[PDB]
């Protein structure tokens, strides 16, 4: 919010941590959706 | 014997005869002094060539001046060195010449009749036409703005080329028709080749079969035909960096003829096409200049460029083709089985470890939405060898766009041989456009290596710009305020005589200022009078209650000692009430705090009583606040101007009654956060524009392209005198100089060109009659030499008494130029009407290099053109490095972007916050945080302080990062104490620390090197090595002088390097305590010294009073 | 077409051009060897 | 405190009055060199040493690009060896050198000596007169006799 | 090729091609209005221009994002010159495509390519490359993925993007003809997609990191296997020096040269 | 003032169209903006 709260050392690297672990899984899951749009894209040639 | 007398000569491109001076020297060996009783020279000649010989070996070949083939270059060269400036200083030079004399003896040989020497006997209209043509052939040519009007020469940078470089006019506008921005490397061969130089050069017949055999084999192409001369010259030029082998007499003569001219030719294009920005076309000419220069293609090994290796191992180089930096990462035996040479090997690894090779790593800063800081770090990688590199490696530091199209800043930089192996670091400003780009590249290049180029992306993908700012308030056009609209009679009877009306500024301020209680921001430029809104703020302080107490904050101690004078003769002799000003005892400034009520203030003055504000109920208790110039936050001792802000306001906000901040500043762009800072609303921010200023400036900026500095600070001093007859001939003049001692060497260059010309004594308006009373009081004999003819000059060194006596005899207008020194731009109770800033850097000693001026420097020094009554209009005229040139069309004429850095000069007040018990925990650090200048402006600006966005987390693990950073520094000096790894408390060297206003490094380094039998002779070692003497000066030539102050002294020094500060302080100490003479710039940095020095003594009194030692205590 | 005839205009003459000023560059004249693939090609005609 | 230029007109014989200065100066420490090279160079070879020998177009050279500034109240002494080159098409360096020499010790009023060597050829009064020589204490003519 | 003086006519014509760059042609034509839109910013094409050659044709595969809230055009933001060779009528890329740390923040949207001359369809060589490179690399969707050609016409530059169809990407996978008519081979194997030109932003270049990217010269140094890391720089010219180093390299050393030359003193130097 | 000599009539029409068409934002209507195509012959002008 406004007032900006302290955060320790642990916490703010358990912070990166928790963040680089969502945006590496949200990589992972347009990756496999990007294996299925290609799947689509296969078989509606072949 | 002489056979012949015929030698081709290229220039004139055929078979030529045998000059006097050759003749002359080849018949001179006839005869030896020796045994010889007769020398015999057979000449063998045509027989027309007969009576040339005959006349020049037997003195009758008469010495005539061949200077009307080569008068327009010769003009030029002395237009771009300043030495004509009209055609009558033209015609003057030519009458020095030998082609004046030749007319004047001979007047038919050179095309004047009897009848014109008859009508002009000293030939001056025959030198008034020639100095016309020749100003013709220079403005056709565009080398010279030249008008027929007035006869004035202005000197265009192709003039400054052309004569740099001795490329003829006719060249030169060939190179103005031809260089485009999208020359390829073909075009550029054939821009080269229609040179002028080789106007005579044609291509025979009896060599075409042979450049035939060049042109299929040159591997540039050439877009002519061969039987036209720009082919030849063409391929003559590919053929000498090819090393191909020529077989024809002429051939080798026009090739030799024309590479010697294409050094300077090519360097003169890349000279017009550097200083024009085309980014691709420099990299080709400079590419193209070292082409020429080492005899090699730039595709050929950078090995080749070093003579010393074998030919053949060079060519297996080449033959095993992968890049060049490949080389670097191998061993030597790596390298030795790459080229299958294992012989080799060690050498090739010598070699490539030689060859010059910058590591560069930049850090960008946003400055505004359309200026970044880009701080570039050179990391000289190879090793340094002055059989190969010499006294100095040239390179040029290319910062360009996207495209790689436009040079947004070039500059030249010397890596000398004495700092190598250490980081330079280059600060430059760059602009940004509103296609905000993904690059800059910065390509630092050899000036002389080929294949010698490190590009460095400086890539803008995570850069957040500023907001692009509010626009300033504006000059509504009040009908100006006269002082009855102040309200007391006793208010006005000090502002009667003198102005009727006050400046447009303050009357839109005044109302605001006066008539209501708002926390004012006040950001308008110097001269504009805001020390006025300031009184009109206290005078509505003095109008609440009559014991009120304002408190006035000025960054500079001079500038507190002026308003002091100022405000002394009108606050206390006016309205009786006590005006004090604080000096740096806290003993005494408790005492003028309680008894004063306009407390006059430096920043670090006010900061040790405002530490203990909870103790303290007069710092409590004040009723205004104002803070002159707080845009001097954004520079060297301002984090404590922002932290005492900060605590002025976290103050008021908790002492039942809040105390009206009134801050005065220059014109900012960043004003909003400022006024957010300290509480102004948007209605009482009054964020004018450099624009607004009664008297309006006229500000030029001169560039010039000298990278060394005692040459361009010499080059400048002509133009000083120039500046000063063009832009104020019968005005006064302050020049801004960088140092001590370039004050009195431009106070007298100024009077060796005012005596060059006949007007000696035109900046004396006195008479000498008048000045024997005020010369007579003056030590320095050669400021009397000066003075005396109307310049004085003014810096550190002088007593008081000649400062105060030369600005009396320049605001009386007894002298018309003050020549005052760099420091002097705070400390000057004078005004002029043209200032002129003389180069705008200055030599820190401690890094070796020549810093820039902060621009509140410039500020100042430019706020000093105003003369509001006496003038209409205030010039100043920056002398700068044309380096620097844009930084100063930037930041002079919009406002001002101050940015805090209080981030890293944070430790000192997060250890007096918390002796003070108000930072009690880490929660409260960020708490504390947030009251400065550095909370604001780290969400308006934040890839300034390494964020990566204004979000609620970035800004609180950023604010957090820096307070558990700043914690950890002073947990790690022991000053606090952490416990639970989230409150901390003050230890002991804390409470020292912030006692007696010292460094917390300081004490760190104390409580650590003082030990239990240390004594004043290592004493004087560790108080030397304070962290309070960082800042003491080391500029040029005071290296050997304190060599000589360290035989002497009565301790000496192990490991002195006088590049330190603190061997300096140490050995000014030891000869402040042997009572020694000194110079007169060093005994100006020992009273620097002496004025931290009992305070650190009473800090090292108190860190062993801690340890519980007898005897060094007693020591200190 | 005419919006055929107007981009081959556009794009023959500014083939005209760089080709005009890389003649003037070789000191000769366009002749008909150079501009024969222009031929009946722009508005003002080539032919011109 | 001071440097003298020896302005010699071809460059081998630079080079060989390099050699003839440095052998003769030789027990005075005087540093005797040649101006060559880059215009950094060139600057640091007259900030090293104290006979600059040189062609009259690598001193123009290096007076126009300035890089002699900061030595030019250093310079007390220029000799122009073979000033009869006042004929040859270099004579408007020798010109623009020696105009630019006196222009400055009549602005600048610090003195430089010049000394020129010629051959004996006519005009040489105005060779005289060129140089600021006083046709009684400074001229000397020796015919070829001597 | 002639390769004697043919590339020193080409060398010559290939510098005037920053002409060509201000006479720009968008084929605004056959787009079907349901797929995606490309923005190409004329820095990268006007570089892309001047860095071709007008008979050999380069390519750079395209990197872009989308910007925020329109999904449905494709800003490019790169162009990636990688090591290639190219004949006048494919080119022949390696087998790599571009890996980079900047080319992680955006998705592969296809490539460019230069053509000699204006075809009014997709050569059967470009969709036969551009479906390789799709069988083989599984990060290239083929409903954004799209081939731009920069045809050049007279004294202009004509560009045409296209996209392959789930028809034309079967069929260019198993295609091996690398003729100019292989069998199979309809119109229906591309679809022209909407292009369009920005002055609004700026895209950039990845060069090669240890080499550059033109290897017509250096045609045996490439292999189509062959490993490439990037560097953010910007592309030299086809006929660059560096690109040609065996008509810089393969000269006779001066052995006993300038023995007999001419003497003459270099008086300002 | 048209025919000029430079472009006949349809290259006239075909610059109008693109000259149009390139004005700023000349199709958008949301803020209520309105083009208004004004043609006319200035009637009897060789006669009066």
């Amino acid at each position: 919010e406004a007032k900006p709260k302290f955060l320790s050392k642990a916490e703010r690297e358990a912070e990166a941590l928790k963040r680089r672990q969502q945006e590496v899984e949200e990589r992972q899951r347009m990756l496999e959706e990007e294996r299925k749009k290609r799947k689509q894209f296969q078989d509606l040639g072949r | 014997i002489i056979k012949g007398t015929q030698v081709y000569s290229p220039e004139k491109g055929r078979w030529t005869e045998l000059g006097a001076l050759d003749i002359l020297q080849m018949l001179g060996r006839a005869g030896r002094p020796q045994y010889d009783t007769k020398g015999e020279g057979i000449l063998i000649t045509s027989h027309g060539e007969l009576q040339y010989y005959l006349s020049l070996l037997n003195q009758q070949l008469p010495i005539e001046s061949q200077m009307v083939s080569k008068l327009p270059d010769m003009l030029n060269a002395e237009i771009v060195l300043g030495n004509v400036q009209n055609a009558k200083d033209a015609v003057n030079w030519l009458g020095y010449a030998y082609l004046y004399i030749r007319m004047l003896r001979s007047p038919t040989l050179y095309g004047i009749s009897h009848d014109d020497l008859k009508g002009d006997p000293l030939l001056d209209q025959r030198r008034l036409d020639l100095v016309h043509t020749a100003a013709l052939m220079l403005d056709k040519n565009n080398l010279v703005k030249y008008d027929k009007k007035t006869g004035n020469f202005q000197v265009t940078e192709l003039g400054r080329i052309a004569s740099h470089y001795y490329i003829t006019n006719d060249t030169v506008q060939t190179y103005n028709q031809l260089l485009k921005p999208t020359l390829s490397e073909i075009e550029l061969f054939r821009v080269f080749s229609l040179s002028s130089e080789f106007k005579n050069i044609t291509v025979r017949e009896e060599e075409k079969l042979e450049l035939q055999k060049l042109l299929e084999r040159v591997p540039i192409p050439v877009k002519e035909s061969i039987e036209e001369p720009s082919a030849k010259i063409n391929v003559l030029l590919q053929a000498f960096i090819s090393q191909l082998k020529l077989e024809g007499f002429a051939l080798m003569a026009d090739m030799v003829y024309v590479t010697q001219s294409a050094g300077r030719l090519m360097r003169a294009i890349f000279e017009i096409v550097l200083n024009r920005g085309w980014a691709q076309l420099t990299d080709k000419t400079l590419n193209l200049c070292k082409m020429i220069d080492k005899r090699m293609w730039q595709s050929m090994c950078p090995l080749r460029q070093f003579r010393k290796l074998p030919e053949e191992v060079v060519k297996k180089i080449e033959k095993k083709n992968f890049p060049f930096e490949r080389l670097y990462d191998l061993n030597h035996n790596e390298i030795g089985e790459l080229i299958r040479m294992p012989k080799m090997g060690k050498t090739i690894h010598k070699y490539v470890h030689l060859f010059p090779k910058l590591e560069l790593s930049v850090h960008l800063q946003p400055i505004t939405r359309s200026t970044l800081k880009v701080e570039l770090t050179i990391t000289p990688d190879f090793q340094w060898d002055e059989k190969v590199h010499g006294s100095s490696e040239a390179f040029w530091i290319l910062v360009e766009d996207v495209d790689s199209e436009v040079i947004l800043h070039h500059e030249y930089f010397l890596l000398k041989a004495k700092y190598a192996q250490d980081e330079h670091l280059i600060t430059f400003f760059v602009p940004v456009f509103e296609p905000l780009p993904p690059q800059y590249f910065i390509r630092v290049v050899s000036d002389r290596w080929l294949s010698c180029e490190t590009q460095l992306p400086v890539s803008f993908r995570h850069l957040i710009l500023p907001e692009k700012y509010p626009p300033p308030t504006e000059l509504l056009d009040l009908q100006p305020l006269p002082v009855s609209a102040l309200r007391n009679s006793a208010f006005e009877s000090l502002y009667q005589d003198k102005f009727p009306f006050f400046n447009p500024i303050q009357t839109q301020v005044f109302n605001t200022v006066y008539n209501s209680d708002d926390n004012v921001f006040v950001g308008a430029p110097t001269g504009s009078g805001k020390t006025i809104c300031a009184e009109f703020a206290i005078l509505r302080m003095l109008l609440q209650s009559s014991e009120g107490r304002c408190v006035y904050i000025t960054p500079m101690e001079a500038l507190a000692e002026q308003v002091y004078m100022d405000w002394y003769e009108k606050f206390q002799d006016r309205l009786n009430k006590k005006v004090v000003l604080l000096t740096g005892e806290t003993s005494t400034d408790l005492k003028l705090l309680g008894k004063g009520n306009i407390i006059i203030s430096t920043p670090e003055k006010w900061d040790i009583l405002s530490r203990r504000w909870k103790q303290r109920k007069n710092v409590q208790n004040i009723n205004l606040f104002v803070v002159d110039e707080v845009h001097l936050i954004g520079g060297e001792n301002g984090p404590v101007l922002e932290v005492i802000c900060s605590r002025m306001r976290y103050i008021s906000s908790q002492i039942e009654r809040p105390i009206r901040i009134v801050a005065l500043s220059s014109s900012l762009s960043n004003a909003k956060d400022v006024a957010h800072w300290l509480g102004c609303s948007a209605t009482s921010t009054f964020n004018f524009h450099p624009n607004v200023r009664p008297v309006p400036l006229e500000l030029h900026i001169q560039g010039f392209n000298i990278s060394h500095t005692q040459t361009r600070l010499l080059s400048m001093a002509k133009p000083v005198y120039h500046a000063i007859t063009k832009h104020s001939p019968k005005k006064p003049v302050i020049v801004f100089v960088p140092s001590r001692k370039q004050t009195r060497l431009t106070a007298i260059d100024i009077l060796t060109t005012c005596a060059a010309d006949i007007q000696r004594q035109r900046f004396l308006h006195c008479t000498e009659k008048d000045l024997i009373p005020y010369l007579e009081k003056l030590s320095d004999s050669t400021l009397k030499e000066t003075l005396l003819n109307g310049v004085g000059y003014l810096h550190e060194g002088l007593s008081p008494m000649e400062r105060r006596l030369v600005e009396q005899l320049f605001s009386s207008g007894a002298i018309q130029v003050v020549v005052a020194s760099r420091s002097l731009c705070w400390g000057m109770n004078v005004a002029a009407h043209l200032v002129i800033i003389m180069d705008t850097q200055y030599y820190n000693g401690k890094i070796h290099a020549y810093v820039d001026y902060p621009i509140y420097d410039v500020l100042q020094m430019v706020g000093h053109a105003n003369r509001p009554l006496q003038d209409d209009e205030g010039r100043c005229v920056i002398m700068c490095q044309g380096s620097k040139k844009d930084f100063f069309k930037k930041f002079l004429y919009e406002p001002l972007p101050v940015e805090s850095h209080l981030d890293h000069c944070m430790h000192d007040h997060f250890n007096a916050e918390i002796v003070t018990k108000t930072i009690e925990n880490k929660q409260d650090a960020v708490d504390y945080l947030t009251w400065t200048f550095l909370y604001r402006r780290m969400t308006q600006n934040p890839n300034y302080y390494n964020l990566q966005g204004i979000s609620h987390r970035h800004l609180s693990d950023h604010l957090s990062e820096l307070v558990e950073q700043t914690l950890s520094d002073l947990e790690q000096s022991k000053c606090i104490s952490i416990e639970d790894e989230m409150d901390v408390a003050p230890l002991n060297l804390g409470m020292i620390a912030a006692y007696y206003y010292i460094n917390y490094t300081t004490i760190e380094l104390f409580s650590m090197s003082l030990n239990a039998k240390t004594k004043v002779r290592g004493l004087i070692e560790i108080i030397s090595n304070a962290a309070e003497y960082e800042n003491i000066p080391i500029r040029h030539h005071e290296d050997n002088l304190l060599r000589q102050l360290a035989q002497k002294v009565p301790h000496k020094l192990n490991n002195p390097k006088f590049n330190d500060p603190h061997v300096k302080t140490n050995l000014l100490l030891q000869a402040h305590l042997s009572r020694m003479q000194l110079s007169a710039e060093l005994q100006s940095d020992t009273e620097e010294i002496l004025s931290k020095a009992i305070r650190l003594i009473q800090a090292c009194v108190d860190v062993l009073s801690s340890n519980g030692w007898l005897s060094p205590a007693l020591a200190a | 077409p005419w919006e055929s005839e107007f981009i081959d205009s556009q794009r023959v003459w500014a083939e005209y051009a760089l080709k005009r000023q890389e003649a003037i560059a070789q000191n000769r004249r366009l002749t008909l060897e150079d501009l024969e693939d222009s031929w009946d090609r722009g508005i003002p005609r080539i032919n011109t | 405190d001071f440097k003298i230029i020896y302005i010699a007109p071809m460059r081998s014989l630079v080079q060989e009055m390099v050699g003839s200065f440095g052998k003769r100066l030789a027990t005075y420490g005087i540093t005797v060199a040649e101006l060559t090279g880059d215009h950094q160079l060139c600057k640091e070879e007259i900030s090293a040493t104290q006979i600059i020998v040189c062609t009259p177009e690598k001193w123009d050279i290096i007076t126009r690009k300035g890089g002699e500034r900061t030595y030019t109240q250093l310079v007390r002494l220029i000799i122009l060896d073979e000033i009869h080159l006042l004929h040859d098409d270099r004579g408007p360096v020798l010109e623009a050198l020696v105009a630019r020499a006196i222009r400055n010790i009549e602005m600048t009023q610090e003195d430089v000596r010049l000394i020129g060597l010629s051959a004996t050829l006519p005009n040489y009064e105005d060779v005289a007169t060129f140089l600021r020589v006083d046709p009684a204490k400074g001229l000397f003519y020796f015919d070829n006799s001597f | 090729f002639s390769s004697k003086t043919e590339w020193r006519v080409r060398a010559i014509s290939a510098a005037n091609l920053h002409l060509r760059t201000n006479h720009i042609y968008v084929s605004s034509d056959d787009i079907k209005e349901t797929g995606y839109t490309y923005i190409l910013p004329k820095n990268v094409l006007k570089k892309f221009i001047c860095i071709s050659d007008l008979r050999a044709q380069i390519a750079g595969y395209l990197y872009g994002v989308s910007p925020p809230d329109n999904p449905q055009v494709k800003e490019i933001r790169c162009i990636v010159m990688v090591p290639q060779w190219g004949t006048h009528q494919t080119v022949h890329l390696p087998g790599q495509l571009p890996q980079h740390e900047y080319l992680k923040e955006m998705e592969p949207l296809g490539w460019i390519h230069t053509q000699p001359n204006e075809s009014p369809q997709l050569s059967p060589q470009d969709v036969t490359t551009h479906a390789k490179i799709m069988a083989d690399n599984p990060s290239w969707d083929g409903e954004k993925t799209i081939i731009i050609t920069c045809s050049f016409t007279p004294g202009s530059c004509t560009l045409t993007a296209y996209k392959l169809t789930p028809s034309g990407y079967e069929w260019g996978r198993q295609n091996t003809d690398k003729g100019n008519n292989p069998k199979g081979y309809l119109p229906s194997h591309y679809e022209r997609v909407q292009m369009l030109l920005s002055d609004r932003f700026l895209g950039f270049f990845m060069v090669p990191a240890q080499s550059s990217w033109n290897y017509n010269f250096m045609g045996v140094r490439h292999d189509p296997n062959m490993k490439y890391e990037l560097q953010l720089a910007n592309p030299k010219e086809f006929y660059h020096e560096v690109h040609r180093p065996s008509h810089f390299l393969n000269f006779a050393l001066l052995q006993e040269g300038e023995v007999y030359s001419a003497d003459r003193e270099d008086l300002y130097a | 003032i048209k025919p000029a000599d430079t472009e006949p009539p349809p290259l006239l029409v075909y610059k109008w169209c693109q000259g149009i068409n390139n004005l700023q934002d000349v199709w958008e209507t949301s803020e209520g903006e309105c083009n208004v195509m004004l043609e006319s012959r200035f009637e009897k002008m060789y006669e009066k």
